[PDB]
Order: C-alpha cells, then sequence, then structure tokens
C-alpha cells in the first residue's frame, strides 16, 4: 500500500478486470485486502500476481 | 344462507385486514411462480440496432 | 334465519333470537367447531389453533363442571353487584350477544369461583367413597 | 384370533368372532385411534388428520349421550323398518362387518334421532334443579 | 411454593408438600397442559406432540373411568407386595415424587386390573339396563 513497517504493510492495493452489467465488457478495478485474505498466486516468477 | 335477523354490525372498508391477506398472498403467489423459470442473465450483452 | 339442519354449520344463525329461545340451538354450534410449498404450513398453522381452541374449552368445562353436558348448574351463587336485572329480562328479553357486553366485565372471578366449588365437592365426595 | 393384549394393537384382529363376542374387545381398538422437509409435512398432515377423525367421535358421543362411555342406551325405539331381523340373529349370528352392510343405508336418520334425544333430556333435567 | 394462582403455572411447584396436601392443587397442573421457515416445522411438531400427549392421558383414563373426575375409586383391590407402609406414610410423609420411585416399578399390572375392572361393570350395568 505505500511499502514500509507491518502496520501498513498488512494491506496490499490490489487491481483486476470485473464484469460489468454487460457480460461482454470488463473493467479494470481496484481495492485494499489484508495480507491474511490473499495468497501468492504460483505458476509464476515470484511476481505481483495474487488470488483471494 | 343464513340470514341472521334482529343483529346489526359495525362493518369497516378501510380499516380491514382481509384486504392485506389478499396482497401479501398475491405477491408470495407470484414470486412462487417465477422461481423455476428462465433467469435472462446471459441476455445482459451489448445489443447493436437500427430502425 | 333459524334451522337446526344449518344454522351454526354457517354458525351464528340464531344470535337475533333471545337468550331462552337461542338455549334449543347449542348442539348446531358445538358440532361445528372441528370441521375440515408454504400454503402446507398455512393450512397446518390453522388446523392446529382450531383444536387447541377446542380442547382448552372441554378442559375447562372439565374442571368446573360438567364434563360434557352443555348446559348445567354449578352451586355458585349470583352475586348483588352482577343482579342488574330481572330474570325474565336476561332469559326474554335479552340477545346473547348483548347479553356478553355486560358479563364480559368481571369474568375471571366467576371462572375462579367455578373452579373452587369442584375441589370442595371432589373433596367430600372422597370422604363419602370413603365411608361407603 | 383373539387376544385383548394385541388384537386391535394392530388394529381388527375380532372382526370375525359374531356381534355378542366382539364387545369383550373394544377397550383395545379405542386405546389405539391415537397412537404414535417435505416428509416432515407428510408425518404432520398424517397426525393431524388422526386427531380430528378422533375428536370429531368424542363429539358425536359428546352430543347423543354418552360422554366417554363406549357402550350405552339412548331412548330411541327401532324402527320396524329396520327390525327386519330377531335379537339371536344379530347378537349371535352376524358380525360387525356383517351388520355394518345393512345400517350403512339411513345411518344420518339415526343421528337426527339420538342428538334431539339428548336436548329433550337436558331440557327436562333444567326444569327439575330448577325446582330442586 | 404452594398459591393456587401459579403454583403449576410454571408447572410443578408443589412438589415438596406432601401427597395429602398436594391433593388440593391438581386443577392448576391440569389446565397448563395445553396452554399456548424450518422453525415453522418445529413449533408444529412441538405443538402436535402436547397435544397427542394430553389426549392419550384422556383415553386412558376414560377407559377405566373416570373421564374427567380428577380423583376417583376404582374397585381394585391393593396387592400386599405393594402394600409396603402403612397409609399415613403415604399421605403425610412422603412426596408424589418419593412415591413414585416405588410405584413406577410395576405400574402395568395397575392398568391391566383398572381397564379389566370397567369391562366387567359396563357388561353388569347394561344387563341392569336391559330391565330399566
Amino acid at each position: 500500500a505505500t511499502v514500509k513497517t507491518g502496520t501498513v504493510e498488512e494491506m496490499k492495493n490490489c487491481s483486476f478486470n470485473t464484469t460489468t452489467e454487460i457480460r461482454d465488457k470488463e473493467k479494470k478495478e481496484y481495492a485494499l485486502f489484508y495480507k491474511p485474505d490473499i495468497v501468492p498466486l504460483s505458476e509464476t516468477n515470484n511476481t505481483s500476481e495474487y488470488r483471494l | 344462507e343464513l340470514v341472521l335477523g334482529n343483529v346489526t354490525e359495525n362493518f369497516n372498508m378501510w380499516k380491514n385486514d382481509m384486504v392485506d391477506q389478499m396482497h401479501e398472498d398475491i405477491i408470495s403467489l407470484w414470486d412462487q411462480s417465477l422461481k423455476p423459470c428462465v433467469k435472462l442473465t446471459p441476455l445482459c450483452v451489448t445489443l447493436i440496432c437500427s430502425d | 334465519a333459524v334451522g337446526i339442519g344449518a344454522v351454526f354449520l354457517g354458525f351464528l344463525g340464531a344470535a337475533g333470537s333471545t337468550m331462552g329461545a337461542a338455549s334449543m340451538t347449542l348442539t348446531v354450534q358445538a358440532r361445528n367447531l372441528l370441521s375440515g410449498t408454504v400454503w402446507g404450513i398455512k393450512q397446518l398453522q390453522a388446523r392446529v389453533l382450531a383444536v387447541e381452541r377446542y380442547l382448552r374449552d372441554q378442559q375447562l368445562l372439565g374442571i368446573w363442571g360438567c364434563s360434557g353436558k352443555l348446559i348445567c348448574c354449578t352451586n355458585v351463587p349470583w352475586n348483588s353487584s352482577w343482579s342488574n336485572r330481572n330474570l325474565s329480562e336476561i332469559w326474554d328479553n335479552m340477545t346473547w350477544l348483548q347479553w356478553d357486553k355486560e358479563i364480559s366485565n368481571y369474568t375471571q372471578i366467576i371462572y375462579g369461583l367455578l373452579e373452587e366449588s369442584q375441589n370442595q365437592q371432589e373433596k367430600n365426595e372422597q370422604d363419602l367413597l370413603a365411608l361407603d
């Protein structure tokens, strides 16, 4: 969220594509999550990639 | 068939409850009859139209 | 208006007749108190209340005396403060619904008297049966 | 066949014995007419119908007389148009099931006679207790 | 503890009093045995059991005699093997709960005596009304 100590770094800032009302249109969107809701997505070179 | 004879009784049209039983029974039955039917969720696509 | 085949089969149909004349019809009301997805719960709840209504009445009739008799005397004297009419007004002038407007005051006083009259009578009969 | 521990506990076990000899078993039936997710609705509807079946008989016996007596007399004479048999055929030859085939005709004649027989008794007792 | 307005309205409240003293209070128990989404099934199942419990008790009382009497004598003598106490202990020293700890043994022997005692009486009465 702003790097630094585990008081701020308890928050990640994450972005993803949501499906809009229109099934064929997807929109990029963002939110903050606490580290315990998030797990590093595997199958990648230790990157910025995650899931719930 | 039963006309009550020498009785007189205080009826009311607007303070009446049985109208709300009709109203709740109507809504609860309408909403029940729709549950098994096709949701149109896949059809919220971009339509392209002309006259 | 009154006919003994149906007057209380749609309930109520004697209620204008005055209290003495109504008293010949009571059976037609008694025999009609108990006729017969979320609608399943509606009907079950409606039925089960109609049973408990009937049994709670039959239980009160049991405890005071009399056990099933439709009409009975009770050995509870009628108090002066209730005595506001000559008997002929009650039996020959008033309707049952009109009389209810009076004795709907103070009713549970009568039920307390009626219950305890039966206790003392069962105590007394028990000693007579103990001698017998 | 007959055995007062179980004959009517799975019901009906006396049905061939002839009408007189069956009269000793009635208690075994009287004690058993009330033994005891959509399946919950099937069971609740099964139970509540069995209660309403039972109470409606108790209401009828209560209205004709007799309030819980299993057997009683009634001050309705037996009409010649039903009297097609001598008493020995009834009590010593037919079964209850064989008897039903006759008096399943005209049954509501009898229930009209019985209910009014009681009304007139309760009226007549009321006058005597008024004089008492 | 004892008080006829509430003692058995939360049920049970005379249970410490000894059997002779508790006998004045029985009415308060009887008059309360029948008071009143998936939770609807839970409530209907509780009600329907409370009804069938109450009726199965009244059915037994009918069959033995007595159909509504709260207290009655029964023409079954008390066998020596149960007679293990003087009457004065039973009525003046034990509580109803402490007494139950004894005659909770073998109670069905007494029900077999009570049921059959009524049959022989109702047959005997029918032969007298057969000459009335």
